């Protein structure tokens, strides 16, 4: 949703339904200070999610002795070594799919099928 | 274990003893055998007081 | 000086012989906000020391604003002489140095 | 508005501004850098704090200054028993004349007065000064002087 | 177990005045926009700041336990997941030779 | 060694200029430049005082109006106690930052209210550059965190603990704008503005 | 001289341990009588075991070989090895 | 290496899953009411929003965690000082003993001496404290949002023991402690009534 905040007293703006253009203004209820939105989305609920799938990945994840060696295809720099782990969030209903990265070139890529 | 990588399903990972008594149990196949009896001496410890319980 | 505030008697005219202001013509000049290891600041913070005296040299190269310590010899000479000065910020925003001076309570 | 916010003034003045947040980094090529690196190992590995002390006399000796001893204390500390007990008052009967010419002195002076102030102003004993008071005087009992010996009505006159 | 031994606790000062000597940048003037990267160091549960290679530090006050210059019941994590370096010093921490 | 560069000499500052003088260290608190020398109405004042009762504090200009305008007017014991021990320097620390700094200007537009911070105010130093070009070196002692007060118009507790009271219903979206349409508990450089008008229109 | 170390349970959390030394370490017919040993097929170790032995306490330590029994029997054994009777002290 | 005394600092995620105004109240100790943590935050110096969820939130595409912490600053919008949130704070404070201007100085002396006490005793150290107090929030909220599961109370790392060194200890702390008292009546009584 991208929440955007003023820039003087650095407090998060609000949204105002206006008669006099129709258009999507954000206010500073603090200080009064209003832009334009550049979206029409002022509220997302979403519920089920694949963010947080991938969380987790720095730039030094091959630097873990605990995580599993594989020898899959990394499709952007072709090397036969990488690490994997399952899916970062612990919801109850989540899947075995693996999240192979790459030690190259840090290329995170899956093995889901469905979606490939 | 801390012996085994992250993220690991096998069956000598989780719990599956495959050697025998005979041949001796290997000491991530102990542990694990050990917790499951651990497990069972708890129930029966519990359950000797509860069944008792409701006995009465 | 523990003293009465909101006084619209005019009593600090008579109280004090030097002005309330904020003095402002010194906030023109630069300072560089420098972090020291524990033995340089021992050595630069002790009040038995720095007399006034000067202590080293400062190489600014200019090809990549890459700033330079040559320390003078007159500390130490187990400690190095040769520091760099690196700069996480060559901007530093909204970050002021101020004194503060005891008033004069007399006439 | 109100004339009262507890201000305490000092003179301040700005002596500048910072631009550059600068660290100094002891430099790699330095000959001098290692003894950096072992003194920084030194202050990881001294410590501050030392061991307890293990008294390795007899410990009867040790034991003779403890509790049931022949040692009685020489110190001279907290010792306000001995030293408000030094003052003793003594006193004698003067004459009823002088000690109520006394009297009336004092209360010409203040009105008001204890047993205690009266008796360190008089130097007299507490039998016959209270004698002399209950004579000529009276204490307050309801009042805000309370407790206080004051003249008698008939004697506030003169 | 037969090899378990349990910690006595020594000061966590010496380690935390070692981290602020190594470019452990400390808490007061960290924000977490302009160091996105920067791995979290705690002292006995303490987040005393934050340091931008982790990997370095950790190597070094690896090799300083491995000598004997931190004590060797000193415990050391990097959990490189949600980049946090977790030391512990205090006692009552059972721990076994490897 | 060749000089392809601008090598200043460091000097120190003596000890003579560093007794009754501490040199601390600002450092204000905003996404945008705060700068005294423009965005201040000169003069500025800066003085350690009590923060206790903000928005009923009138401002220098305001000070300075009331003073002319009255000028133009006029003319059982307890015997032992305990005491607890408690060091000598934070001692001195909590009775000298019982009181904040708290900076403002002429109009009050620009109220700072300072809050010390004692994280790495020992490690740090001051190298001020010279008329010269060189550099001396300042140990600074404090270093003090100030904050912008009562700039978008603050209001009061009482108010905000009955709106937060399950009595009243949900709290509206743009409850102080409306209240600066009505006109009540504006800002302090605003409420000085009012009175200066005032005064001057006459 | 870093030969060996000190590791608590949340240090655990975060290394690789070995088995033993002469299996798990060097790169990789069977005899049948053996029980199976699983090599882990991964290099990448940072500590190995001392002795796998001295998992137990000093009770279970007694009983010959606690592997090849009933880890209940191994928990009565150890309960009950307090009430044996024998020499406790030489005085 | 202080009193030894064990305060438990709870930050609490009121409303349920299916509820949509979930916002998180903190127990302060000495404190009546569970306070929400924007009012806590501007407490300890940090008066604008945006500081407070940064000092929550740090990475800056983590939507989702700002969209469930976006009502803890809708309700704790009314109060965007930092005094006015300490008299809120102190006044369900369990004294009943100070008066109205005390308040301010009696929440100081809360938020310094007692809250997360195991950082610092002393002043001048909110940044700190108020950082560590986004990271529990940080933890929970990671909690909240399933990124990670919930602490387990059987881990063994998480657990010490107590050998003779501490048990003896504390109970040698606890004994001197009665015996420094004892040493004190004695002084006062010798002093009042005067028996060497
Ligand atoms: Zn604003
Ligand atoms: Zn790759």
């Amino acid at each position: 949703t991208t929440f955007r905040f003023c820039r003087d007293c650095n407090n998060m703006l609000y949204p105002r339904e206006d008669k006099e253009n129709n258009r999507l203004l954000f206010e500073c209820r603090t200080c009064s200070y209003v832009e334009e939105a550049g979206s029409p989305l002022v509220y997302r609920h979403e519920l089920i999610t694949n963010i947080g799938e991938t969380a987790g990945v720095v730039q030094d994840i091959g630097s873990d002795p605990t995580l599993p060696r594989s020898d899959r295809e990394c499709p952007k720099c072709h090397s036969r070594e990488n690490v994997f782990f399952q899916s970062q969030q612990r919801r109850k209903d989540t899947s075995m799919v693996l999240f192979f990265v790459c030690l190259s070139c840090s290329h995170i890529f899956t093995s889901d099928q469905k979606n490939k | 274990l801390p012996h085994f990588s992250k993220d690991d399903y096998s069956p000598e990972s989780k719990g599956f003893v495959e050697n025998s008594y005979l041949r001796g149990l290997t000491p991530q196949e102990f542990f694990f055998h050990a917790m499951g009896g651990r497990e069972g001496l708890i129930d029966t410890a519990v359950k000797t007081a509860e069944t008792g319980y409701i006995q009465r | 000086e523990v003293f009465d505030g909101n006084d619209i008697e005019n009593n600090e005219t008579k109280v004090y012989e030097e002005s309330l202001d904020l003095d402002l013509e010194r906030s023109n000049r630069q300072v560089w906000l420098v972090r020291l290891p524990m033995f340089l600041a021992e050595k630069w913070r002790d009040r038995n020391n720095l007399h006034g005296q000067e202590l080293g040299k400062i190489r600014i190269n200019k090809d990549g604003s890459k700033i330079t310590l040559l320390l003078n010899e007159n500390d130490n000479d187990s400690i190095p002489h040769e520091y760099d000065l690196e700069l996480t910020k060559k901007v530093v925003e909204n970050e002021y140095v101020f004194t503060e001076q005891n008033l004069k309570k007399y006439q | 508005y109100i004339p009262y916010v507890k201000t305490i003034p000092k003179k301040t003045a700005i002596v500048g501004t910072v631009c550059h947040e600068c660290q100094v980094m002891p430099s790699m090529n330095d000959p001098n850098y290692h003894k950096i690196v072992e003194q920084r190992r030194n202050i990881v590995k001294l410590n501050n704090k030392e061991r307890i002390t293990t008294l390795d006399e007899t410990v009867g000796v040790t034991m003779s200054h403890t509790g049931m001893s022949m040692r009685s204390d020489n110190s001279n500390f907290l010792k306000v028993g001995r030293e408000k007990a030094k003052s003793n008052i003594k006193s004698i009967r003067m004459p009823k004349k002088e000690i109520l010419d006394y009297l009336f002195k004092l209360f010409d002076e203040y009105d008001y007065w204890s047993l205690k102030g009266l008796k360190e102003r008089t130097r007299q004993p507490e039998a016959h000064l209270k004698e002399c008071l209950d004579k000529v005087a009276t204490l307050v009992k309801k009042g805000p002087y309370a407790f206080k010996y004051t003249l008698r009505p008939e004697y506030k006159k003169l | 177990s037969l090899m378990s031994c349990i910690s006595v606790g020594t000061d966590p000062m010496p380690i935390i005045t070692f981290l602020s000597e190594w470019g452990m940048e400390p808490l007061e003037d960290y924000v977490p926009h302009q160091s996105p990267d920067a791995t979290r160091v705690f002292v006995n549960g303490v987040w005393h700041g934050v340091h931008r290679n982790p990997a370095r530090l950790m190597e070094t006050l690896r090799t300083l336990r491995r000598k004997g210059d931190i004590n060797p019941e000193v415990s050391m994590i990097r959990d490189i997941r949600e980049k946090e370096l977790k030391i512990f010093t205090d006692a009552g921490r059972v721990y076994r030779p490897l | 060694d060749p000089n392809e560069y601008n090598e200043f000499p460091l000097r120190a500052i003596p000890k003579e200029d560093l007794e009754n003088m501490r040199t601390h260290l600002l450092k204000f608190q905003s996404k945008k430049k705060i700068n005294p020398v423009t965005d201040f109405h000169l003069p500025v004042r800066l003085h350690r005082k009590d923060t206790r009762n903000l928005q009923f504090q009138l401002t220098r200009a305001e000070i300075v109006q009331r003073q002319k305008e009255i000028s133009e007017y006029k003319k059982l014991r307890r015997k032992t106690r305990q005491l607890k021990v408690l060091d000598e320097n934070a001692k001195k620390l909590r009775f000298e930052e019982f009181y904040p700094w708290v900076m403002e200007d002429f109009d009050g537009y620009n109220t700072w209210v300072g809050s010390y911070e004692a994280g790495n105010s020992d490690s740090y130093v001051l190298l001020s550059v010279e008329d010269d070009g060189s550099f001396t070196m300042i140990p600074a002692d404090k270093v003090y965190k100030f904050t912008a007060r009562n700039k978008y118009a603050t209001l009061t507790i009482d108010e905000a603990e009955k709106r937060m009271d399950k009595k009243s219903g949900e709290v509206p979206r743009w409850l102080m704008k409306h209240l600066d349409n009505i006109g009540t508990t504006t800002t302090r450089y605003d409420r000085t503005r009012r009175k200066l008008k005032a005064v001057a229109d006459q | 001289e870093g030969l060996v170390e000190y590791i608590d349970a949340e240090e655990e959390e975060s290394i690789l341990i070995a088995m033993q030394p002469e299996d798990l370490e060097p790169a990789e017919d069977v005899d049948p009588a053996k029980r199976i040993r699983v090599s882990h097929h991964a290099t990448t170790f940072t500590h190995c075991e001392i002795h796998p032995s001295m998992i137990l306490g000093v009770a279970a330590s007694i009983i010959p070989f606690p592997d090849h029994n009933q880890s209940p029997r191994n928990t009565y054994q150890s309960a009950m090895g307090k009430q044996a009777m024998g020499v406790f002290l030489t005085n | 290496k202080g009193s030894r005394f064990i305060s438990t600092l709870q930050v609490k995620l009121y409303g349920r899953e299916g509820s949509s105004a979930r916002t998180i109240k903190a127990t302060l100790p000495y404190i009546k009411q569970d306070i929400p943590i924007v009012i806590i935050f501007r407490a300890l110096g940090i008066i604008p929003d945006g500081e407070i969820l940064e000092h929550i939130c740090y990475d800056v595409n983590d939507w989702q965690m700002l969209e469930m912490l976006k009502p803890c600053v809708e309700d704790g919008f009314v109060i965007q000082d930092r005094e006015t949130a300490l008299d809120f704070i102190g006044r369900r404070g369990t004294a009943l003993g100070i008066k109205k201007e005390k308040r301010i100085q009696y929440a100081k002396d809360i938020l310094q001496k007692e809250f997360l006490p195991h950082i610092t005793q002393l002043e001048g150290f909110e940044s700190r404290k108020a950082f560590f107090l986004g990271y529990m929030i940080n933890r929970l909220l990671l909690c909240a949002l399933d990124r990670k599961d919930q602490d387990d109370r059987d881990h063994f790392g998480k657990k010490r023991l107590d050998l003779a060194g501490p048990l003896l200890a504390q109970l040698f702390k606890t004994l001197f402690k009665k015996l420094t008292k004892d040493i004190f009546r004695y002084m006062q009584r010798t002093v009042e009534e005067a028996h060497d």
